[PDB]
């Protein structure tokens, strides 16, 4: 009469979903594949959220694979073949040799 | 005329050309994996190396090549490289911070300059172009794992005419290491550790 | 071409992580007192393009790389010490309803010293050991509030000044003047000895980061300055920002955090002392333990009498890592951390009186304001009364504080007379009695 | 027999433990010093999340740090000098330079 059976039934869990809960979270935006993690690894993800968790842009799948796409178009343009793997060095690199040519 | 090599590459040097500067890059280190309440140490940033090759001194003729082969800059008769970064070795408490993967800064020789490799602050993230330390690992997921060196490149010139005091040199890069006959050390100490503090090369 | 730096190998193992620069340091650790190292310490030099080269041996450079000796502490007598591991063993995990893994004891006197570790931390085959830091709580009260009683020696405060000349917004930052400060007869409302929503978040969440600033600013005086004395977490927290005034208006500026740690590690020795900007504390350190408990229990050994109560509830099935908190939660107070032989030599200069005037000196032990009356549960408890004084807690002869952070209980008192130092440190929450009983023991002792 | 203690000793903080979460969560994504924070403040947070929190790529700690280099990088391979502080009205500016050179 004090504490019902069909809240009875959802009490022995909901300390459990909590720590779930927490585990979704870290796996998520961390990737671990551990179980029983904390309140200060829950910070620590939410702190450093992987760039492949967030959704991208201008076709990319996520944030990660839309910036890789936007320096390499740049600097696909710059030398005049398709590629990959390119940095912000070749982008000051190659931008420098582009505008001295046209000054 | 400036070329970027990053992978192996043969290039034809042109027929105006007096002379070839280069900068050139080794690999960086990888970073080493964290644990639990400590990080894992960066690898070291590539060394960099620069050379000046004149012809008729160092090259003649019309069939001459410049060829890179993916970690030393060469022409016949001649080549420059320079070492690969260290490899983090062991771990950092939490407590000392973040490790950071160093880059190479930006050099310039002779009129061509080498953009300098931003420092990598992610995780376990991979060292930047050219020859960047691999940054160390924390202990959670993806973040886990130390970064792979970055890669190395050459910057090379080809150039026309003397530059104001240019004296040609042997045609090799920097082989020597600095003169220690007047290294200087001071020392000083507790009952469990040793601080020692170099000077002078 | 151009020097890189200076790579340090000892026994041809690189010392070093990255390039040290032409007057930089390296710290060679983990040597063994007293022996020759100038055989086994080398250095190299490098250049921009890698080149190395072979290394010079430090006698070669003719540099004394040998360790000093160690230090010949005089020691207590065996009688003694039987009798102090007995007392550390009557508050320890396997006598029955003690929840404290592991204990440190740092005992001096005229008549000789006695440093030990007992017990464990819960790692597998490691014992504690006396290089290890620790928490040292509360106890960073006596190392504020000095520095405030030196500032008052200099004139750049007087007794009578009040909070509004060195803060805005205080709840009556009117009224409150630097005596009522150092003797806590400021009304204000405490954040961990008191507000149990503040108090859950703290033992549920102890990395969260806090603003107790904004929380004083927020608050209801309990009562108007002057009238009553009780003890105060916002009290050294304002402290903090007085000496945070007095480095910008003379000295050069820094934060409270800054200008503790090196006037107290300068002027002591103390090489360990820091305050932890990070949720983890220096290497190594001694793990901090709790066991899960109601939150009526933590109120219990949150709140000001805590050491007095009867703390054998709590038979519970499990226990909480408690290593981790942040330094936000207490500020001024609570945030210093080091290991045991510093906290002794703290001792040591607050019996000295270190930072403060023959004068200063003299009033500092005779001034004090009520903290609790009690009734002696035995006969090693003392007067049944203690005292606030301008830098300590008093309890007859002996003058000290008693503190926590998180995990770890520590316990720092020095007799007035003899000048004796008595230290005490338990890796666990549920310790708030057994180290301060511990310490009355030994002082009775 | 019918609630165990060691269901009793977690159902003591599972309420509490909530609102921790949500005192973490919005901490990490707003940086606020605050506690006892609301659903509605978490569905702020989360709708308002740091650049800061986010990891970057190329060589960028966070994602804020990835874009300044990249549009750093590019005007300082533009004037030569090596620089920061750049804005998106130089990007336009400089390259529109470039581009009538060029031409």
């Amino acid at each position: 009469s004090y504490l019902p059976q069909e809240l009875r039934d959802e009490l022995e869990h909901a300390a459990a979903r909590i720590g779930a809960v927490i585990d979704a979270i870290v796996q998520a935006l961390t990737g671990t594949l551990n179980i029983g993690h904390t309140i200060e690894d829950l910070i620590f993800s939410l702190t450093n959220i992987r760039p492949g968790a967030v959704g991208g842009v201008l076709g990319g799948g996520s944030i990660e694979e839309t910036i890789k796409r936007i320096v390499d178009a740049i600097v696909s343009g710059i030398v005049g073949v398709t590629g990959i793997g390119a940095g912000i060095s070749d982008l000051q690199s190659l931008i420098e040799q582009i505008s001295s040519a046209a000054a | 005329q400036v070329e970027f090599f990053e992978k192996p590459v043969a290039i034809p040097v042109p027929a105006w050309c007096d002379r070839i500067d280069a900068i050139v890059t080794g690999k960086g280190g990888e970073g080493a994996d964290g644990f639990l309440g400590f990080y894992g140490n960066p690898g070291q940033p590539g060394s960099v190396n620069t050379v000046t090759w004149t012809r008729g001194e160092h090259f003649s003729g019309t069939t001459t090549i410049l060829e890179w082969d993916g970690a030393e800059l060469s022409i016949p008769g001649f080549e420059v490289s320079a070492a690969n970064g260290s490899n983090g070795s062991g771990q950092r408490p939490v407590a000392l911070g973040k490790p950071v993967g160093k880059g190479i800064e930006e050099v310039e020789y002779n009129g061509l300059k080498l953009a300098a490799g931003g420092d990598q602050h992610a995780y376990g993230g991979a060292g930047t172009k050219p020859g960047g330390g691999g940054n160390g690992g924390h202990w959670l997921g993806i973040y886990t794992q130390g970064g792979p060196g970055g890669p190395a490149c050459a910057a090379v010139q080809f150039r026309k005419g003397a530059l104001p005091g240019e004296v040609v040199g042997d045609g090799e890069g920097d082989v020597t290491p600095p003169n220690v006959s007047a290294l200087h050390v001071d020392v000083s100490a507790t009952s469990t550790s040793i601080t020692i503090t170099p000077s002078g090369a | 071409s151009g020097l890189r730096g200076y790579n340090v190998y000892r026994n041809g193992v690189r010392q070093n992580t990255s390039p040290v620069t032409e007057l930089g340091s390296v710290t060679i650790t983990g040597l063994t007192p007293g022996t020759d190292y100038s055989s086994q310490i080398t250095v190299t030099a490098i250049d921009m393009a890698g080149n190395e080269s072979e290394p010079k041996t430090l006698a070669e450079l003719e540099a004394e790389a040998a360790t000093d000796e160690l230090s010949p502490a005089d020691p207590l007598a065996p009688a003694v010490r039987a009798q102090i591991d007995a007392l550390v063993a009557a508050k320890m995990k396997p006598t029955s309803g003690k929840e404290a893994d592991g204990a440190m004891v740092g005992i001096e006197t005229p008549t000789g010293s006695y440093y030990k570790a007992y017990g464990g931390d819960r790692t597998k085959n490691q014992p504690l050991f006396l290089e290890q830091n620790f928490r040292y709580g509360s106890c960073s009260k006596m190392a504020c509030n000095t520095l405030l009683l030196r500032e008052i020696d200099r004139g750049h405060v007087d007794w009578d000044d009040t909070l509004d000349q060195f803060i805005d917004g205080i709840p009556n930052g009117d009224k409150i003047t630097v005596r009522y400060l150092l003797l806590f007869q400021d009304g204000l409302k405490d954040w961990l000895q008191g507000d149990p929503a503040v108090q859950q978040t703290y033992f549920l969440n102890p990395t969260l980061n806090y603003d107790p600033l904004a929380y004083i600013r927020a608050s209801t005086p309990v009562f108007e300055p002057g009238t009553d004395s009780h003890y105060s977490n916002a009290a050294t927290l304002l402290m903090g920002k007085i000496l945070e005034w007095c480095d910008a208006e003379f000295y050069t500026g820094r934060s409270a955090r800054e200008l503790i740690v090196e006037e107290w590690k300068n002027t002591v020795g103390m090489e360990s002392l820091h305050w932890p900007t990070t949720n983890y504390m220096n290497q190594p350190y001694v793990r901090g333990w709790t066991p899960n408990m109601a939150l009526p229990q933590i109120q219990a050994i949150l709140g000001p009498f805590a050491f007095l109560a009867g703390l054998l509830g709590y038979p519970t099935s499990k226990d909480l890592e408690w290593t981790a908190v942040s330094t936000t939660w207490s500020d001024a107070a609570g945030s210093l951390a080091g290991n045991m032989e510093d906290f002794v030599k703290f001792g040591k200069a607050l019996y000295e009186g270190e930072f403060l005037s023959e004068e200063m000196n003299q009033l500092r032990k005779e001034i004090f304001t009520r903290y609790v009356e009690y009734e002696p549960a035995g006969p090693h408890q003392g007067p049944g009364w203690m005292g606030f004084g301008l830098n300590s807690i008093c309890w007859g002869h002996w003058l000290g504080w008693v503190g926590n952070l998180g995990g770890y209980i520590a316990v720092l008192f020095y007799n007035q007379d003899d000048g004796s130092v008595i230290a005490t440190m338990l890796n666990n929450f549920a310790g708030h009695a057994d180290a301060v009983d511990l310490f009355y023991q030994i002082a009775y002792l």
